[PDB]
């Protein structure tokens, strides 16, 4: 139970990758945010950073004054930023922090992910993220991915394989600054229920 | 910064023709002709007057759309909720559309009609399906609605009204 979404994440890490290996096997080519396996493999990875987080960084709201007359689709927004924060260098901070369109909390962590994936940088950050874990048990229960220590083996090995593809993702849109369902479902936070 | 005119792309039949009737007259109607061309009608809203820019869908008239939108205060971009079949061929055109040099950093709403029907995607799916963060050059949002039933339709002028 406080662990089922786990092999749900693993699968969904290493089948995406396999899928973007297939497509760009010209090689010459860069992954972009318009690549479905791509974003599947986004929020994938999102998921790793949702897992078992404390209730305490599940925000009811993102931030912003965006209207919530529509969005009839409320959903629960977690939070992690200061966590990436603190492995990430103050040039990249600064940038993601001064971003147009990015205005939220919410937004600055998945702008970071796929800053963090264009630069080739998911197992750099990870093993630093691992070699802070003092700072992970503020963020994260005892039954989390990522402070499971064999699975954190796993997390590293699939990571190291992003390498082989070159990534241009959309780290800068609007659309960052709030949650949807796939990651939030893939994580556990919601049923895997309601995809459709 | 009281008048703005707005462009409506889109596939055939996702209700771009009636959402203008709606924003202008409030007749809905289930029987419909796919526009030839565009059709354009002008509305006021408070103090706001809105030219609104409604182009035909069907294949033969999407080279029309880079067209049409470019110098306008807005763009919204019209998917039928309902109509999955559509969802490949409306992403495809939406991105190759916000390709274009000319129609860089111009505001676009991408609105989920048809939400009375049911299971008609919400925005967050469409959102997803239609890989919107793709698109990082630009104010974007997306917003579920119905132009039969009226809903967000409050909304979405309030947040069109936002760019004059
Ligand atoms: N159920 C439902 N049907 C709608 C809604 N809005 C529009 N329609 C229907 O969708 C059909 C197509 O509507 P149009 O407004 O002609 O679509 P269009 O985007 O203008 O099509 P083109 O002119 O070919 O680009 C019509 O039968 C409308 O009645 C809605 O909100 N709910
Ligand atoms: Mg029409």
């Amino acid at each position: 139970d406080p662990q089922a979404a786990i092999p749900v994440i693993k699968k969904k890490l290493v089948g995406s990758v396999k899928a973007l290996q297939k497509q760009y096997v010209s090689l010459d080519t860069v992954v972009t945010s318009e690549d479905g396996d791509a974003n599947t493999m986004c929020s994938a990875l999102e998921a790793v950073f949702i897992h078992g987080l404390h209730a305490k960084h599940i925000r009811a709201e993102a931030g912003g004054k965006r209207k919530k007359s529509a969005h009839q689709k409320p959903l629960p927004q977690p939070v992690f930023w200061p966590l990436l924060k603190a492995v990430t260098h103050k040039h990249i901070i600064s940038e993601l922090e001064h971003l147009t369109f990015v205005n939220t909390d919410v937004g600055r962590c998945r702008a970071w992910l796929r800053l963090a994936l264009n630069d080739g940088l998911m197992e750099c950050y990870l093993k630093l993220l691992l070699q802070e874990q003092a700072r992970l048990h503020e963020y994260y229960q005892p039954t989390a991915l990522l402070r499971d220590a064999e699975e954190g083996e796993f997390l590293l090995s699939f990571l190291q394989g992003l390498t082989s593809l070159s990534f241009e993702l959309s780290y800068k849109s609007a659309i960052l600054n709030e949650w949807t369902l796939t990651p939030l479902a893939l994580s556990g936070l919601c049923p895997l229920s309601e995809l459709d | 910064k009281e008048e703005m005119e707005l462009t409506l792309v889109g596939l055939q039949y996702s209700g771009k023709t009636t959402f203008v009737n709606v924003i202008a007259s409030g007749q809905f109607s289930e029987d419909m002709i796919p526009t030839v061309g565009f059709n354009m009608r002008k509305v006021t809203k408070g103090n706001v007057t809105i030219k609104i820019w409604d182009i035909g869908g069907l294949p033969r008239f999407r080279s029309m759309w880079e067209r049409y939108c470019r110098g306008v205060n807005a763009i919204v971009y019209m998917i039928d909720a309902a109509d999955r079949e559509k969802i490949e061929a409306s992403r495809n055109e939406l991105h190759n559309l916000l390709d274009k040099p000319q129609l860089q950093g111009i505001p676009v709403l991408v609105l989920g009609n048809k939400r009375d029907l049911p299971n008609a995607l919400d925005e967050k799916q469409l959102i997803e399906k239609m890989n919107l963060s793709a698109i990082q050059d630009r104010e974007i949002c997306c917003y579920s609605i119905s132009c039969k039933e009226k809903d967000n339709i409050d909304i979405t002028l309030q947040w069109l009204i936002q760019h004059s």
